């Protein structure tokens, strides 16, 4: 159950550094802002693996 | 080797299998059209010792005999089929679900899947594709000319050419309901496989005899609640540490059982 | 193991001290007087134990 | 009932052969010779209930029943 | 071979029951419908050699005479039927007794088994089903296009379908009472059935002579008191080690009789 | 119990097993007096205080009797004759076998 | 038993796991590596469907487990070793009456 | 010298041999596609003495004679072949496995080897080789200035060069799946070789006849799940507590003996 | 009561079998021959109840009822 | 009193998200706001369930 939480954790981070990134280029012409989707990894239903 | 080691090593791997199921959960608080896990728990075996209700005498009866019990077993991780919460992306290409139904996309090997992921794209060819690759049912195409992508209500999805007043319809989406949406086998990206304990799949229009209705610029968010996820971590961990203060107790009776 | 049939009973008596004498090779036998009432051969004992 | 355990001691399954004599007439009487099929440690005062002798066609020519005699 | 190792052998034996007993308890503490066992112990006969309230002389009585003990023996498990907490888990098919019902529920043998879990599906066929799979009686059968499920406190299933401002009713939730409630025999999968010690099944309505109420999108959560269990944990670790000390002290008078 | 040659004798080693054809011996496979017949279908044997053999039988919430497992008393039960195989049989001085129901 | 195959929506049946019921368990013959063969305490093996006719239910992904009682054991050892240690003491008592008898 | 000794001489390899399984499951956690492994004992011979079903009188019979058994020994190691979770590792060279399939190596001697582990590198030649060296049949060999290596989800490893417009295709990643995967014998280095109890190596792409899917960028790191080790080192250190109290008591049985 | 048991030691099961004579007349009297089917270890002084003699046909051509003679 | 406090927590938070719902919908044309109604959960009168 730790790769699972560790997963998550990743993911959090892609958020936020895809957040960061449109942030510091409020200011540039030509920007096309960034969006991180995320499907889980479900193995063979009744466990999961993050 | 001693029956409250097992039965406490059983109550161990529930309180895991609960923290997994936690902090599966909370890892994928941010994926869209995700359904949260909720893990069943029943009884294991019940030795009947003195079986309840022996007749003891020839007019008494003997309640509740001594009934020595097995640990715990998991039943399943049930899927909470709820109705995410809508956000407004604004992106022609994200749709959303309002009711129960799913999206039918086919698989490579040509067997098909159902996804209520709505963030689709558009391949090089042109067809509607789910964020994987895998190209959603009906097909629907869509021209390279094109210069506004209308998805309504009903599932029905316009593109307007340019220069011209009227738009013109490359197809009709439809959802697919199934009469237990438990019991579908998930198998990761997004996306669930039939299984005999869901039924067939009917497939329906949005709007008509129980499929859900299609929003444009919208997409479904996840279920999870992180508040009640983090109470249920709190217990779950004092389960745990109690389970495994009976599994010391035991160690310790047997030690200073052979110790004498 | 299934195959365990019964063979053969042995042949188990009855007989007191004053009844036998012991024979030159070691077996005992019935004595005269014993022998005239009992019979020639004695007859099996089903209350015997062994 | 078809769900039961019988256990017996004193029934044996035999096969019965015996030779159709020249110009038999209904009536008359053969001799018959009884052996045991399967693990059955003797049969010496056992009683043949009736038994068909069916012949090469499958056809009864025959009912056998009486006292077997066993050498001994 | 001595008695003293005898008498101390079923102290250590009726203790690490009740170890397995508090086992069980912790093991089973994220199991929903769930009640706590208690062991209860006797002790064994008792060596009559000079018989109370004898003459001990011609006018006088012996008073309390003579009499040695054997061991201990557990006389029988006694579950605490009381109402567990309520947890609200959002779910249209998840229920809770408030009172002292019991559901009923088919094994595929064709006999009848009670279960007080709520936590039920749908499957395949569109009956409401346990956890396990086992069909819940009275046989509520859910239609295909089903838009939401309400189940009331009286115990009725209703189905509001498209279009229809009237709720159809498509079925009635009893629940069986028993004069004896601890008498039923468990089997574990939550389910306990019925024993000539636990009277007869008295079916009736959920708020009617004494079944309890039915909540909608609760579920009963297990009974078990965690802090009584860590202390009694205690409690029965001290006992063992003092049944142990015991064993070894008649363990070492037996070597010096052999060293005599 | 029931000897081989046809007499009873006592014993009060409790230690039983059921035979193939059910009912229930000593250890040393002598049929305990007067039977008790197991059946083959049963999920718990419950011998109890008064010695009535009840069993459960699947979908039968009720215990079906099977026997009553009564016991023989003597008057002088020193005087027993202990013939080897954990078996007492009746001797001059330990006549008059009373059997009882247990508890009376 | 049943498999369930890419692309199949509904599992296929395989096969059945039938459980073999004996009427008097304890009379099989422990054959060596976990097996027990059928003797003539233990007659006529019932093939059934597991929970019908008495039968036992299965449940898949757990292992029954032995069932040795662990104090009973020791406790039990603790019996038998001074149980050999006053034999052992009878036998020496014999052998030191033996000895002054045939040293006259 | 005394069989009691033999027997509890056989219980104390068993339960070191079960400690040996338990370390080598403890010093494998970082290990990438390694799994678990457990051991299975059965009973040793069972001297006869009296026959079970004998005749012990005309008309009774001998239930449950006098069998006297001999120790315990190991009957094999079996493998829990699941999928493991799963590490992003960010490394295009990396390939997980989603299903039940193998990667094929070729061993310096010729013999093919299997190995679920997916950690790759290019050696100085291009060609696709393990973290070993060893080169994994097929080819996959590398064009000299790749700027990025793509491994679809049905193994189509493609290269895109620069100045060029379309990816190039210079492999197929291929998965082979075997009827017993615990039958593979396991050499070390990650890697299992054919058995005749594995059946054959059925050879395929990745999505079709049950082989897994491939993710790239993602290890397969090992299945052991500690906490089930820690209440199995537990039990172990006991059993073997317990094994060595009943050679000791065996060794003071002789010692008795002796001394007379 | 159907949910008893039964456990009888003087009742044998048995099959009779007999030679209806020619012109055999009702009333008249044939011997038996009594052999034990199944576990029954003697019958030496037993009495065949009222036991209907079948034909081939399966009709009853006989009533037996008597009293056995056991060599000893 | 880790699920007589876990009611309390969800009452608060249904009243809080009902409370949120009031705001985001203050310029909302015949929008008519919610409020939350809660009720005990007493059992025996001696057994408090949240």
């Amino acid at each position: 159950s730790f790769s699972q939480a560790v997963s998550g954790l990743n993911a959090a981070a892609t958020n936020l550094d895809v957040i960061g990134n449109n942030i510091a280029n409020s200011a540039t012409y030509g920007f096309k802002s960034g969006t991180a989707s995320f499907a889980d990894m479900f193995a063979g239903s009744k466990v999961g693996l993050g | 080797m001693i029956s409250s080691l097992w039965i406490a090593k059983t109550g161990l791997d529930a309180q895991q299998t609960n923290m997994d199921v936690i902090a599966n959960n909370l890892a994928n608080v941010s994926t869209n059209g995700f359904k949260r896990q909720r893990a069943v728990f029943e009884d294991l075996l019940y030795q009947t010792i003195r079986q309840p209700g022996a007749q003891s005498s020839e007019q008494t009866t003997l309640p509740s005999g001594l009934q020595i019990g097995t640990g715990v077993r998991p039943v399943a991780t049930e899927r909470l089929h709820s109705q995410g919460n809508l956000s407004q992306t604004n992106n022609s290409k994200d749709v959303a679900i309002k009711g129960q139904g799913f999206f039918q996309v086919m698989l490579p090997d040509g067997t098909s899947a159902y996804t209520r992921d709505g963030s689709f794209q558009v391949d090089q060819n042109g067809q509607l594709v789910t964020a994987g690759g895998f190209q959603v049912q009906p097909a629907i195409t869509i021209p390279a000319n094109a210069l506004s992508i209308t998805i309504g209500r009903d599932g029905v999805v316009s593109v307007t050419q340019q220069g011209q007043a009227a738009p013109v319809q490359v197809g009709q989406l439809n959802l697919t309901t199934f009469m237990n949406d438990t019991g579908l086998e998930s198998i990761g990206e997004n996306l669930y496989i039939e299984t005999q304990s869901s039924g067939a799949p009917n497939e329906s229009t949005p709007g008509l005899n129980g499929a859900g209705l299609l929003y444009q610029g919208y997409v479904e968010t996840s279920n999870v609640n992180v508040a009640e996820e983090l109470v249920n971590m709190i217990q779950v961990q004092r389960a745990y540490e109690i389970n495994s203060k009976a599994v010391s107790t035991t160690d310790q009776m047997l030690q200073k059982l052979t110790q004498l | 193991p299934n195959t365990v049939a019964p063979v053969g009973r042995l042949k188990l008596v009855k007989a007191e001290g004053n009844e036998v004498q012991r024979s030159d090779d070691g077996l005992f036998r019935l004595t005269a007087e014993a022998q005239a009432e009992r019979g020639a051969v004695l007859a099996a004992d089903p209350s015997i134990r062994i | 009932p078809t769900g039961t355990n019988m256990q017996l001691k004193n029934v044996a399954a035999v096969m019965v052969t015996a030779s159709y004599p020249p110009f038999a007439r209904q009536g008359q009487t053969i001799d018959v010779v009884v052996s045991s099929m399967g693990n059955a440690k003797s049969l010496r005062g056992g009683t043949l209930l009736m038994t068909p002798l069916k012949g090469v066609d499958s056809q009864v020519y025959a009912l056998a029943q009486g006292n077997i005699l066993v050498g001994g």
